[PDB]
């Protein structure tokens, strides 16, 4: 399973309705039950990344409510209430199923 | 829980290489430990994992023949080597735990080689 | 329906882990379908079983058992000691309509996510 | 944790039918405790009975779910019939809050499942 994603970088300013939107090339809709299997990771430049969204709607404890993801077959968006001044550097999509894979940056 | 990673090498050539992930926290007996490879910039892939619960021994395309996942259970730690080693040692390698199926949570810190 | 390998998700008290339960035959006797995980010894791997049955009324039943390995002092093979059963029962009528059963249904699986519940079974304290 | 007003969405076929339920009383005699809906009748009301109990640890839930009909020359209605539930959960005094946890989790998800819900909806085996 490859996967695709938003072009490379964005123009985040500030305290806008930035979303990263992340396209997959089969539906990730493995489970029986309709929850999808995608997960979103931030990595700060310096140090091992971190989890953040995963099953693509669901948050953990953590992460402010300001992260929130929608999810679909194929393509998804990560949704984030404003910029705010340390939420920087590169975001991972992921999915996790079976045979995992990465993709893309900011 | 929490996983250590021990140290970095600049060794040259591609005889071997041993790269060890202290655990920590847990045992092996339902949580799946896997070796994500960071590489350099972006495009971080994933390598292999180690589950009693489905083998143990799976890897990914195009690294069986420079890749080998060794666990012993006695002192909860694992530790892979690397055959040949020209420039796809380009930096990092990652070393984290999750669930059976589940996605990636916890992660030590890095050694880059 | 057929039976089919069904993979459940979301399933933990943290809601990370997922099990995948794959057919495992139907019994002629009493027509009760079993599923189970494949847990590489058949008497430490969790079980499922689901039978509908035929008229006054119907029934539908639905029983889940997961056992707990344990490792016995001067013995290798694990033995089963302490054994999670789950119990449900549905037994609608033969003029019911069919928007019925499913509202039972899910009133019933949002139900065991409420609030209420994860107290009521985690905890065991009881409503007051 | 003491009885609140339960409420719950997406419920049904369509998954836009909301429920609202508040307790009714908690039975003395056997320690069961009741939650419904205001439908302003004595009867035609979803209910759900929960209780747990003290020894091997008994949980059990039932629900009580009726319809109504307009009776021939009646004025009141009456109720032809219900469906019920019953749920049972079963665990021993050494479990864990791990195992617990899974058991409940599986049980709720499974219901949600093709294979159940085209058990339940059409009533037909596998």
């Amino acid at each position: 399973i490859v996967m695709s994603q938003s072009p490379s970088s964005l123009a985040v300013s500030i305290g806008e309705k930035v979303t990263l939107t992340c396209k997959s090339s089969q539906s990730l809709l493995f489970s029986s039950n309709q929850k999808n299997y995608l997960a979103w990771y931030q990595q700060n430049p310096g140090q091992s990344p971190k989890l953040l969204i995963y099953w693509a709607s669901t948050r953990e404890s953590g992460v402010p409510d300001r992260f929130t993801g929608s999810g679909s077959g194929t393509d998804f968006t990560l949704t984030i209430s404003s910029v705010k001044a340390e939420d920087l550097a590169i975001y991972y999509c992921q999915q996790y199923f079976r045979y995992p894979a990465f993709g893309g940056g900011t | 829980v929490q996983l250590q990673q021990s140290g970095p090498e600049l060794v040259k050539s591609g005889t071997s290489v041993k790269l060890s992930c202290k655990a920590s926290g847990y045992s092996f007996t339902d949580h799946s430990l896997h070796w994500v490879k960071q590489s350099h910039g972006e495009s971080l892939e994933w390598i292999g994992y180690f589950s009693p619960n489905n083998g143990g021994t799976i890897y990914n395309q195009k690294f069986m023949g420079k890749a080998t996942l060794t666990v012993d259970r006695s002192s909860s730690t694992a530790y892979m080597d690397l055959h040949n080693l020209t420039s796809a040692d380009s930096a990092v390698y990652f070393c984290s735990t999750g669930w059976d199926y589940g996605p990636f949570d916890s992660w030590g810190q890095g050694t880059t080689l | 329906a057929k039976l089919e390998t069904v993979t459940l998700g979301f399933i933990g008290k943290d809601g990370k882990q997922t099990l995948v339960l794959n057919p495992r035959g139907v019994n002629p006797t009493n027509g009760v379908a079993s599923l189970s995980q494949a847990g590489a010894v058949p008497a430490l791997e969790k079980r499922v079983t689901v039978s509908v049955s035929q008229p006054k009324n119907y029934k539908v039943q639905v029983k889940i058992q997961n056992p707990t390995a344990c490792t016995a002092n001067g013995s290798c093979d694990p033995s089963v000691t302490r054994q999670a059963y789950a119990d449900v029962t549905f037994s609608f009528t033969q003029y019911s309509t069919d928007e019925e059963r499913a509202f039972v249904r899910t009133e019933l699986a949002a139900l065991l996510a409420s609030p209420l519940l994860i107290d009521a079974i985690d905890q065991l304290n009881p409503a007051y």
